């Protein structure tokens, strides 16, 4: 299908940036206790 | 292969008369061509006018003809344009112009013939390389 | 352009004089051991 | 009629004809305008002007 | 519609003979007696309608007309091609050895 | 004290995070101007007529390049060695066309890097150090002077300086090989021994010291933590590294004196790169690599090719294609 | 005065045509039995104007000013030819030789570079009829040839050319050659230009004249790869007349 | 898009330089 | 320029993924 090329990069980043943020904060939480 | 009398046999004149050179004269002719000529004619071309080379086929079609020792010696005495209509000693080294082309001052007539034989022998050894230019290096 | 040329000449000149005068200001004494 | 005036009188420049996920410039949709074609006058077989 | 005019000329007589209207002056070295004196005259007077018009060049000597007559078989004329004669290319076409 | 002495004391302060110094007073503005101009031209400069034949080469990202193909393009052959500041152009548009940024960058850069060398001496003095780090740096500095300044001098044009770009650099090397047979030049052969040998000796010394680290750690921690910064003692057994290396070859091909070992590490690459910088700097004056073209002939006198003749066939391909529109006469004499 | 090369070198004056005193408003008598020549014709452009592309809706293109980027390399000089006297009394100048072309690159707003072969090659310029003297109202109008900006040996960046070069896009071995034809096939153009030369200053004694010129010609088409622009060049000229 | 990308990466490196110098782990004498 | 439009996403993930990996390890280090 003739689909917006940037949709892919947009989706990947939309997923990746907020997810990595959350993981960073979780892992350094476990390294405390 | 070797340097043999049959290689070292070139036209003396245009009559068909030929002459046979020794190893020593051909080498003398090479040394002397290097001394007095090669600055412009290395490998049989002409740096200051590439349209004219020293291939025997070129020399043969000059006026007068120069695919022979006598006409080459004469050319070193009194050079002319390819068609023979103009003398060019003023800008081409010659015995006629030994004053302004100092390297010719001390050339003996036997030296000139050595230079001629070299020129006439060398394409028989190198073929297309002589007068060919950088294509054939 | 004329204006740019002058501005660069002055700037260059200023920095060059800092360099000369700085090294003229007793640079040999400026080391951690002997003050000659 | 100057082309500039006639181009305002065209709904493709109405800002209320777009969509949320139709991205980019207006030229990406209807294209890059080149010329006014002319003002169109319709007539029926009886020569009445129709609008 | 689009052709390389020099390649097209190689399929004419320019491709086989010396073209008095078009060829570079170094080609006249190919035959005895033409170079440089007559080659220059041919080129200076160069737009000819027929190869034999070259015998009417003002000033030839009787020996020159003879040399020319001996080499008419080696000459041709085709229409002047702008890309071959502009830039002084008839005197120096960028080719040496 | 007074104002000028405060300034002087700040300039030469050993308490500044980055040392300034008197050499730094020139180095900082010249390096900033070079860097800023270079970054802007690499991204946005329009095409430059490098060879002076009204045939502009595009070097910037925005005009169709990538990181590998882009460059700041040397200034026009039409300019030669003439000085072409911005104020000598009728307009910035003219300056960009003729390659003015190149001149601005290289001149500010050669000056800044020279003062970078002097700044290394200067701080070593203020710290109580021996002074010859800056000598080592002179090998790369001289290399830079050669490709950006000396070689243009000898050849008569900054159009033949090295371009500021990845592919531009390759262009420069290929043309150099055809015009000077640098591969057959002993000084560049010295330079290759310099850098190969630098790499080899670099790996050797790293591997030998690393091999004799004193057990100061467990297997779950980086060995690197067995060393503490400023610690009195050495963290490797140099006797053991000699014992290993002396047997690998023989006892006296090996260094047991640390000072002599490290002086060798300094001198090998520095000397070699001095020689290759001198090699560019003298091929700048057309004293070229050895020429063995048709050097072997048989009893008759046929040419018997060697590998030097095969190199020459390559050189000839480079020669006759480079700057394909730039030569009208048959010898390429500069 | 009598300057020397060493007075002029590097100043930009070598690109300037000579000039005549503001008081040289005389007349050069033309003797019909006589034969004349231009011994030196000098043309110094001062402005380059390029016709803008009026978009499809168009209305009318203008000639827009441009910026010269190729420096003081633009003038035509040492041009010579015979000044004939026609039977109707006009004068006709027929260029024989001279430095009669300069490549010029000017730049338009937005950044487009426009090269052109500023030239009067094969100029033929004639006066109005029955000219018994050259005066400060004498005009010549003429036409000249504009050959291709690049000549036949010129190789494009992928090695393609007319008289030399690759004849295809060799980096795209199995591309369809059809949409690449206009770039693969180099063409050599020859077009005409028109020039007016308006005599405004005459030294009837020395036969020097000077004035302004305007010419119109096409720019470079890159051996057929793109369409040329119309260019209007304006400037000044100087000529000296000598009996032949 | 390709120009933006090259410039972005170059810009990140320059920012890395700043932190690696001014916000380094300070060396101390243990 | 007719570039590969999968190049943008390859370049972006090439940077992001390993860099995130490093950042995660470094931060959890600074907090223990
Ligand atoms: C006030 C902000 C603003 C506005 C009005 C514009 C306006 C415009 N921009 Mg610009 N832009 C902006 C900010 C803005 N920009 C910023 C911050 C950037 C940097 C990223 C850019 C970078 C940029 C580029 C690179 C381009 C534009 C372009 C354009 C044009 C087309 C826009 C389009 O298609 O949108 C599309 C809009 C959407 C698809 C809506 C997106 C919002 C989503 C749907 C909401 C997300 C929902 C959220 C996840 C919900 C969860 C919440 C809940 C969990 C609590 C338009 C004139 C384009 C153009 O034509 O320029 C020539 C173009 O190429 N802009
Ligand atoms: C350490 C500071 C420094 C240094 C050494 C340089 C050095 C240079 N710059 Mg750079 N420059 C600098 C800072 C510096 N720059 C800064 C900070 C900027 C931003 C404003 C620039 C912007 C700049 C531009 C835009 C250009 C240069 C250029 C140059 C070159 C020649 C400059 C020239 O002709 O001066 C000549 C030097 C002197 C006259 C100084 C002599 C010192 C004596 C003692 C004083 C003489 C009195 C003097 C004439 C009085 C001035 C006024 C008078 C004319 C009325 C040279 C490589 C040009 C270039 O690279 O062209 C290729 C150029 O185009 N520079
Ligand atoms: C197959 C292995 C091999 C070997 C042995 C060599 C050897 C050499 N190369 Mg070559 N080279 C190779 C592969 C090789 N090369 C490859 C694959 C490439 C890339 C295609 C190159 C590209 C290359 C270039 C471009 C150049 C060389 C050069 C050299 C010389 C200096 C190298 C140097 O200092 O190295 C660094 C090593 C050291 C400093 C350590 C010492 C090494 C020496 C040679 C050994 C000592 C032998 C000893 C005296 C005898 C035994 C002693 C015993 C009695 C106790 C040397 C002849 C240069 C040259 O031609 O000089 C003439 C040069 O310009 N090399
Ligand atoms: C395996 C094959 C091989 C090898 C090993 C070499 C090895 C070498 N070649 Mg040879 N070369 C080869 C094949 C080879 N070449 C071939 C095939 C050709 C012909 C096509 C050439 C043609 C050739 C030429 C024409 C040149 C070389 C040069 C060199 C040297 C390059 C390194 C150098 O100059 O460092 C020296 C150091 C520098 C150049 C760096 C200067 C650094 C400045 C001062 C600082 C820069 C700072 C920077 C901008 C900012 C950093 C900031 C950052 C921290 C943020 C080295 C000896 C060059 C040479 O001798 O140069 C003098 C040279 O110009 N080669
Ligand atoms: C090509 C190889 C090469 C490069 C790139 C290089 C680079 C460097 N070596 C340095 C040092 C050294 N290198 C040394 C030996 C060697 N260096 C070698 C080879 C190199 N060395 C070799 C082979 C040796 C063995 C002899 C020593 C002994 C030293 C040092 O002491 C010195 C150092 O301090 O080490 C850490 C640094 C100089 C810092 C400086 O001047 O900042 C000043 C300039 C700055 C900060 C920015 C300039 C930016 C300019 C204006 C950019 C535009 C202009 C450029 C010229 C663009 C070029 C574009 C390219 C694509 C070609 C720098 C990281
Ligand atoms: C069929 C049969 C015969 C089988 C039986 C086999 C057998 C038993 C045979 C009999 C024995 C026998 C030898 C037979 C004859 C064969 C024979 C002699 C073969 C020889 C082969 C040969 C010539 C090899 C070449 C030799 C060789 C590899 C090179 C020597 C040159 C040389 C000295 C090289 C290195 C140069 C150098 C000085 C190195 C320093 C580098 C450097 C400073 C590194 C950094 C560093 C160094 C340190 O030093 C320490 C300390 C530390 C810290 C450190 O950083
Ligand atoms: C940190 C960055 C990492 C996060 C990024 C994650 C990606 C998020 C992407 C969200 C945007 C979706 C992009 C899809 C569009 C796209 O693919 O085309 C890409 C489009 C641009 O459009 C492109 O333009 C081109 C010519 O320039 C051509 O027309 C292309 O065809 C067209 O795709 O992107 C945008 O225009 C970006 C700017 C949008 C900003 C305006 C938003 C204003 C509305 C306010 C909304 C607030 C709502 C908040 C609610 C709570
Ligand atoms: C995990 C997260 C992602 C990690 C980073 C991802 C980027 C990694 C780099 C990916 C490769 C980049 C290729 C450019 C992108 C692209 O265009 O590819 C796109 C190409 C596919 O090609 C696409 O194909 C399409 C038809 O389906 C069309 O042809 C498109 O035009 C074309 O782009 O991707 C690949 O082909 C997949 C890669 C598989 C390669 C395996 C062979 C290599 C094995 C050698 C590995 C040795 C490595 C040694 C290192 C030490
Ligand atoms: C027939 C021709 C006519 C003859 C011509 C002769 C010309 C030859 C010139 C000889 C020059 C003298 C030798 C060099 C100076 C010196 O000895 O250094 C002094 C030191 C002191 O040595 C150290 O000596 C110490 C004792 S002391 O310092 O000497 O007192 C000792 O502590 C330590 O163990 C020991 O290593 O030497 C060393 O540290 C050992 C390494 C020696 C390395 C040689 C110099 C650098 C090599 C450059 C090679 C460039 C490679 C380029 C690659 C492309
Ligand atoms: C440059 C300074 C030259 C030197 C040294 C020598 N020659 Fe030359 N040669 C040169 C030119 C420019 C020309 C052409 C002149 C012309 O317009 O005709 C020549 C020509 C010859 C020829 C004729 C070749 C032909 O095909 O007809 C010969 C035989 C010749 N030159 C020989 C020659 C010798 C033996 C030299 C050493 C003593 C020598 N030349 C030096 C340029 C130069
Ligand atoms: C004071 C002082 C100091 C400091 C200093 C400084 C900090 C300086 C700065 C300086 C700088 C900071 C400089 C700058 C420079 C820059 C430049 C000079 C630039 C240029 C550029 C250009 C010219 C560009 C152009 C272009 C291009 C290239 C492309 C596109 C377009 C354009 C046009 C834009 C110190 C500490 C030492 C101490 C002493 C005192
Ligand atoms: O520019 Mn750069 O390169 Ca040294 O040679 Mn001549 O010039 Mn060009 O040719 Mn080959
Ligand atoms: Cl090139
Ligand atoms: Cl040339
Ligand atoms: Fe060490």
């Amino acid at each position: 299908m003739e689909v917006n090329q940037l949709g892919l990069i947009a989706t990947a980043l939309f997923v990746l940036v907020p997810s990595v943020f959350l993981i960073i904060l979780y892992v350094q939480t476990e390294s405390q206790q | 292969a070797e340097l043999t009398p049959e290689v070292l046999t070139v036209p003396l004149n245009s009559e068909g008369k030929t002459i046979t050179l020794t190893e020593k004269q051909y080498l003398e002719g090479k040394r002397l061509f290097q001394y007095a000529c090669a600055s412009c004619h290395v490998g049989g071309i002409t740096k200051t006018n590439p349209s004219l080379d020293l291939r025997t086929e070129t020399l043969a079609l000059a006026t007068p003809p120069r695919d022979n020792i006598e006409g080459l010696v004469d050319y070193m005495k009194n050079p002319t344009t390819y068609d023979g209509e103009q003398e060019i000693a003023e800008v081409h080294p010659s015995l006629r112009s030994a004053d302004i082309f100092p390297k010719m001052r001390n050339l003996t007539e036997k030296d000139l013939v050595a230079i001629a034989g070299h020129i006439l022998v060398e394409p028989k050894i190198l073929g297309d390389k002589w007068g060919g230019g950088k294509v054939y290096y | 352009m004329e204006t740019l040329k002058i501005t660069v000449y002055i700037v260059v000149t200023f920095f060059v004089l800092l360099f000369v005068f700085g090294f003229l200001s007793g640079d040999p004494a400026r080391n951690p051991k002997r003050k000659d | 009629i100057p082309e500039k005036l006639a181009f305002y009188d065209y709904i493709g420049n109405n800002p209320a004809k777009g969509g949320l996920f139709r991205t980019g410039p207006m030229n990406k949709g209807d294209g890059i305008a080149q010329a006014w074609k002319g003002h169109a006058v319709f007539r029926n077989k009886e020569g009445e002007e129709l609008f | 519609e689009l052709v390389n005019v020099v390649d097209e000329k190689l399929g004419t007589a320019y491709g086989e003979k010396i073209d008095l209207n078009n060829t570079n002056i170094a080609a006249f070295i190919q035959y005895r007696g033409l170079y440089p004196t007559l080659a220059k005259l041919i080129v200076k007077n160069a737009p000819y309608e027929s190869v034999e018009d070259v015998l009417n060049i003002p000033g030839l000597t009787e020996r020159q007309k003879q040399i020319l007559r001996e080499n008419l078989e080696h000459f041709t004329v085709t229409e002047v091609e702008t890309a071959l004669v502009e830039g002084g290319d008839r005197y120096n076409n960028g080719l040496y050895k | 004290a007074n104002l000028w002495e405060r300034f002087c004391n700040w300039v030469t302060s050993t308490d500044n995070r980055l040392y300034v110094g008197w050499f730094g007073v020139i180095m900082i503005p010249t390096l900033l101007a070079a860097t800023i101009c270079f970054v802007i031209a690499f991204i946005a400069a329009p095409p430059v007529d490098i060879d002076g034949i009204r045939e502009p080469v595009s070097g910037s990202l925005l005009y169709g390049n990538n990181i590998i193909t882009g460059a700041v393009v040397p200034s026009s052959n039409a300019i030669g060695l003439h000085f072409y500041p911005i104020w000598e152009a009728a307009s910035l548009d003219e300056w960009l066309y003729n390659g003015g940024p190149y001149q601005l960058i290289i001149f500010h850069f050669l000056l800044g890097a020279s003062c970078y060398m002097g700044r290394q001496w200067e701080l070593s003095y203020r710290l109580g150090m021996r002074p010859w780090i800056c000598v080592a740096y002179s090998a790369p500095l001289a290399s830079a002077f050669a490709v950006f300044l000396i070689y243009p001098i000898g050849q008569g044009s900054f159009s033949d300086g090295m371009p500021l770009g990845i592919s531009g650099t390759f262009n420069f090397m290929i043309v150099f090989q055809a015009e000077h047979n640098i591969l057959m030049h002993p000084f560049h052969q010295l330079g290759v021994a310099g850098v190969f040998g630098g790499a080899l000796f670099c790996a050797m010394h790293g591997s030998l010291v690393t091999s004799s680290l004193i057990r100061e750690t467990t297997e779950t921690e980086s060995a690197n933590y067995g060393y503490k910064f400023g610690q009195e003692e050495e963290t490797y057994n140099i006797v053991a590294a000699h014992g290993y290396f002396g047997r690998l070859i023989f006892q006296y091909a090996s260094f047991n004196n640390s000072r002599s070992l490290h002086f060798f590490l300094a001198a090998w690459p520095v000397v070699g790169v001095w020689f290759t910088a001198l090699g560019i700097s003298t091929m700048a004056f057309n004293l070229n690599g050895f020429n063995f073209n048709h050097s072997v002939i048989d009893a008759k006198g046929n040419v018997i090719n060697t590998w030097a003749d095969i190199i020459n066939r390559a050189n000839l391909g480079m020669e006759v294609m480079h700057e394909r529109n730039a030569h009208n006469f048959p010898l390429d004499l500069a | 005065q009598t300057l020397t090369y060493d007075d002029i070198v590097g100043t930009g004056l070598a690109n300037k045509c000579p000039t005549l005193d503001d008081t040289a408003r005389g007349a050069y008598p033309i003797d019909s039995s006589q034969t004349y020549r231009i011994a030196r014709l000098c043309l110094q452009p001062t402005t380059f104007l390029v016709k803008e592309e009026p978009k499809n809706k168009r209305q009318e293109a203008e000639f827009v000013p441009t910026k010269l980027v190729t420096r003081e390399t633009t003038s035509l000089d040492q041009i010579q030819g015979e000044l004939k006297v026609n039977s109707d009394g006009s004068l006709t100048f027929v260029e024989e030789d001279g430095i009669d072309f300069q490549p010029v690159t000017v730049q338009m707003a937005g950044g487009e570079r426009i090269p052109l072969l500023f030239t009067v090659k094969n100029l033929v310029a004639s006066t109005q009829p029955n000219v018994t003297s050259i005066t400060t109202s004498t005009d010549f109008k003429g036409e000249f040839n504009v050959p291709s900006y690049r000549t036949a040996n010129f190789l494009d960046p992928k090695g393609r050319g007319l008289a030399s070069g690759y004849d295809s896009a060799i980096a795209l071995p199995q591309a369809k050659e059809e949409e690449l034809a206009r770039a693969n096939v180099k063409r050599f153009s020859l077009t005409k230009g028109q020039i007016s030369l308006n005599v405004a200053k005459v030294d009837g004694r020395t036969g020097e004249i000077a004035g302004t010129f305007e010419s119109e010609q096409l720019s470079d088409d890159d051996m057929g790869a793109h369409e040329p622009h119309e260019v209007k060049i304006q400037g000044v000229f100087y000529a000296s007349i000598e009996p032949a | 898009m390709e120009t933006i990308t090259y410039v972005f990466i170059f810009a990140c490196i320059i920012a890395l330089f700043f932190f690696a110098i001014f916000f380094r782990e300070p060396p101390r004498i243990t």
